[PDB]
């Protein structure tokens, strides 16, 4: 996510090979935090309507 | 490891000689079990007739000693 | 002049049993005019048996004899074989203790017991162990004669199998009345195997089971298996026998005495009829014990050979050269909570069908116990991930690296008592993940498919499909092509995604270039209406409905089904765009002969989510399974599964 953006913006650099450890970015909280579900639900909602697409387009071209 | 071999179809046919070292090799392997099941239904009696079938286009690929 | 004698030896109402019919009009359906003769041995002592049989032979000159007695009998089978060797008359023992197989039988003797040997019972019991994946068993054995043959058969069957059986230990006991009781008790408290196999007579079985109950080997953490010998009168089992005992018997189980007599007379009559058809005449009647016909009398040998292989009413009655029933259909019976011998499974031909997909276990108080580590997993067929097949007919079971699965038992497919469930075998990506989870988290599981709706959609406030099964506690967890979304994550819990996916567009070979394109958002913008649709009752349909009202209202016209059919409609030209899941659309593009393409090079996955393992809300397994999935992702096993299951031809 960061390397591709750097290669696109600053150019003069290339990314090689295919992704070898597929994972995700997540909001971290203390163990058994009571409002985990809230956040998770919100994140899922942000994936559904349009929010993550807008955030991708606006920031990481 | 080709996906045409590891994902068999009725259309594609590859086989080897019956009761040979290759038959044992595919029997032993667990991750090659689907390949063995596909191969066993079309296995050939001898290598020479397998070569003739390959030239005939009845059999697409033949697995045998180098 | 065919004459068939029936001898009744059962020490119950024998006179009521001999008088039961004592007729000639019976056995009419037979291809012969039977001529029966009841002699009913009064008390079954050696002198009485010998004298009555000799008197019958020297009076009626019968062609064959059918013998019947009680189950407590031990040594009568020897005497009958002795008589058959001395007089060269074909006998046929049915029911009771006279039906236990003697393996060597006086080479020139036609005894023909109607029972099954010890090795075949061992084979059936070992296949029962295979079905529930029970290994590491122990053997209990008394000093009963023939125990060496039992142990050798156990070792041979364990050695000559595809599975890797692991015998733990074999213990020999006395199990005799009024003897050392400290020795048996001490030895029984040292065994810890979860599966125990015993071999002893009825009284010894009762003694052993009483001692085991004292030794705490009867509760739900111990399953016992015994052959026919340990059993007695199946109608009235003793109180010493623990609930959940398993044994294997023939079809003669639960049959009445008159039916058994009819079957024996029918076998003899059909043998004589075959002999008459082959040689044009009936076999010679038997002689008498006051002689010794040394010569083998090849006519009698031919009659015996004809009597060996014979079928009746669609059932195989072939006899091995060792004088016992070869390849008969057998039933596996168990002692249920009501303390009755319920029949559990069957052994038709070389394949095993059993009623219970999972073995029940009851507490010492006859309270149904359920193992906390046994998860019930619901799933559904999805070609890239879940594939169902019928088991291989040749080997009975199916190919390894394929987990057995059952189809929902709402509709009973028992057709009597065969099997109430369709037994298939499931394989693929999701099943591989489930097997890895079972190995890592160390839990056991069954697997059943969902026949009530697709993955899941709320209809009239209720949930169907996998989400319905999990939410209503019918299953512990759901695995398969299940997408994580808010409406499901509110009602149930979800695990960490193990394969990423989303909404993707499939077209036939970049005309659209975007899900939010004006072509889709405005169906009537230009050209006649765009023919794009999706499979209803899924996450994609709900996403489209909740986000783009115009999209959903147009999509109702093209309510596709059977994604393969949608794909072929795209190929023919009835459709130009297909909206579906990215994980399956990439696979469908990969194994395409025309190499259909997703809208953008990487599909520009919309509403990116993942496949998760559904669970009951606020469960316990969630944390452990999440950590196990994260470990699998970390060690690259998921990448290996992607390479081995979701590879494509023209994807590179
Ligand atoms: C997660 O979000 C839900 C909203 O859907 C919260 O549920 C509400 O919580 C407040 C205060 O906690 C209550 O006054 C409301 O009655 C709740 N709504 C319903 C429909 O029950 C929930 O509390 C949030 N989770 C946490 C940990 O705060
Ligand atoms: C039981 O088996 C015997 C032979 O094992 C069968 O008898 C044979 O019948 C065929 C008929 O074509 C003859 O050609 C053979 O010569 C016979 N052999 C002997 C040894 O008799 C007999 O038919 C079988 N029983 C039934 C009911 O079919
Ligand atoms: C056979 O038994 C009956 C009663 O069971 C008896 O009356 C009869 O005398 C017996 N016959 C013998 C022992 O020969
Ligand atoms: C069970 O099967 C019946 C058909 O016999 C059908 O109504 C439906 O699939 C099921 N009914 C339920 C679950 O109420
Ligand atoms: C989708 O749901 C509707 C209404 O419940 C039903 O009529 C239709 O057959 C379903 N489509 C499937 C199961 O493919
Ligand atoms: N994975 C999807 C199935 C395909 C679809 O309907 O989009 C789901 O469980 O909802």
């Amino acid at each position: 996510a960061v390397l591709e953006f750097e290669a696109s913006q600053k150019c003069d650099l290339v990314t090689t090979g295919e992704l070898f450890f597929r994972s995700g970015f997540g909001i971290g909280m203390r163990k058994d935090s009571p409002w985990k579900q809230n956040v998770s639900l919100s994140i899922l909602k942000s994936h559904e309507n349009g929010f993550m697409e807008d955030l991708d387009k606006t920031w990481v071209r | 490891n080709d996906p045409r071999l590891r994902n068999p179809s009725d259309k594609f046919i590859y086989a080897t000689v019956k009761q040979s070292s290759v038959d044992i090799y595919f029997r032993r392997q667990v991750e090659l079990s689907t390949m063995y099941r596909h191969m066993e239904k079309h296995n050939y009696e001898s290598a020479a007739e397998a070569i003739q079938a390959v030239r005939d286009n009845k059999l697409h690929a033949f697995i045998w000693d180098s | 002049a065919v004459t068939v004698a029936v001898v009744f030896g059962s020490s119950g109402p024998l006179q009521t049993q001999a008088r039961t019919r004592l007729t000639s009009q019976n056995f009419l359906d037979l291809p012969l005019e039977i001529q029966p003769l009841t002699v009913g041995v009064n008390n079954t002592n050696p002198s009485s048996i010998l004298t009555q049989i000799c008197g019958l032979l020297g009076a009626a000159r019968v062609h064959g004899i059918v013998f019947e007695d009680n189950v407590d009998t031990e040594a009568v089978a020897q005497l009958l074989d002795f008589v058959s060797s001395q007089t060269h008359v074909p006998i046929l023992s049915i029911s009771g203790g006279s039906a236990v197989v003697l393996t060597p039988k006086e080479p020139g003797s036609a005894f023909l017991q109607l029972g099954v040997s010890l090795e075949q019972q061992l084979q059936v019991l070992f296949k029962v162990l295979e079905e529930y994946d029970w290994s590491a068993f122990a053997v209990i054995t008394s000093l009963h004669p023939g125990h060496a043959l039992f142990l050798e058969g156990v070792r041979a069957v364990a050695d000559a199998s595809y599975l890797s059986w692991r015998l733990l230990d074999v213990l020999t006991l006395e199990l005799g009345p009024g003897g050392p009781r400290a020795r048996t008790q001490r030895l029984l408290r040292q065994v810890d195997a979860p599966v125990l196999v015993a071999y002893c007579s009825r009284e010894e079985a009762e003694v052993l089971f009483a001692e085991a109950a004292q030794a705490g080997l009867v509760g739900p953490g111990h399953v016992w298996l015994v052959p026919n010998l340990a059993l007695g009168s199946t109608d009235a089992p003793p109180a010493a026998f623990p609930v959940g005992l398993i044994s294997v018997v023939t079809e003669s189980w639960r049959l009445s005495l008159r039916q058994k007599v009819r079957d024996g007379v029918a076998i003899l009559a059909l043998g004589a009829h075959s002999y008459r058809r082959q040689y044009g005449t009936l076999p010679a009647p038997a002689g008498d014990c006051r002689s010794h016909p040394g010569p083998v009398s090849p006519a009698r040998e031919a009659f015996y050979r004809h009597l060996l292989n014979v079928t009746w009413e669609g059932r195989d009655f072939s006899f091995s050269p060792g004088g016992y029933l070869v390849r008969p259909t057998m039933v596996v019976i168990a002692l249920n909570r009501h303390r009755l011998w319920e029949m559990v499974g069957r052994w038709d031909h070389g394949v095993l069908y059993m009623k219970y997909p999972v073995w029940p276990r009851y507490s010492t108080s006859l309270q149904p116990v359920v193992d906390s580590r046994h998860l019930t997993v619901a799933t559904l067929e999805e070609r890239p991930f879940v594939i169902v097949e019928s088991p291989d007919p040749g080997t009975g079971g199916c190919v390894p690296n394929t987990v057995p699965c059952r189809r929902q038992s709402n509709h009973t497919f028992s057709s009597g008592d065969l099997t109430p469930y369709t037994k298939l075998c499931c394989k693929g990506f999701c099943i591989d993940i489930l097997k890895k989870l079972a190995k890592v988290v160390k839990f056991s599981y069954d697997l059943y498919l969902v026949t009530n709706g697709k993955h899941g959609k709320r209809v009239r406030g209720v949930w169907n499909g996998m989400i319905g099964e999990v939410y209503y506690k019918r299953a512990d967890m759901a695995i398969g092509s299940l997408t994580i979304n808010e409406e499901r994550s509110e009602i149930i819990d979800f695990s960490v995604p193990f394969v990423e996916t989303g909404i993707s567009v499939m077209v036939s070979r970049d005309t659209v270039s975007g899900l939010s394109d004006k072509k889709f958002q405005r169906p009537q913008d230009q050209y006649p209406p765009f023919r794009f649709g999706t499979v209803p009752n899924g996450s994609t349909e709900r996403n489209i409905r909740s986000n783009y009202r115009d999209m959903h209202t147009h999509m109702v016209k093209f309510n596709q089904r059977s994604v393969e059919d949608a794909l072929t409609s795209l190929k023919m030209g009835k459709l130009d765009a297909f909206i579906y899941d990215a994980a399956v659309l990439n696979y469908m593009a990969g194994k395409d002969e025309g190499c259909k393409l997703v809208t953008i090079g990487s599909g520009k996955v919309f509403a990116t989510t993942g496949y998760g393992i559904a669970m009951q809300k606020d469960s316990h397994w969630k944390r452990a399974i999440d950590l196990a999935l994260l470990q699998l992702l970390g060690d690259g096993e998921t990448q290996k599964l992607e390479t081995v299951w979701l590879s494509g031809i023209c994807q590179n």
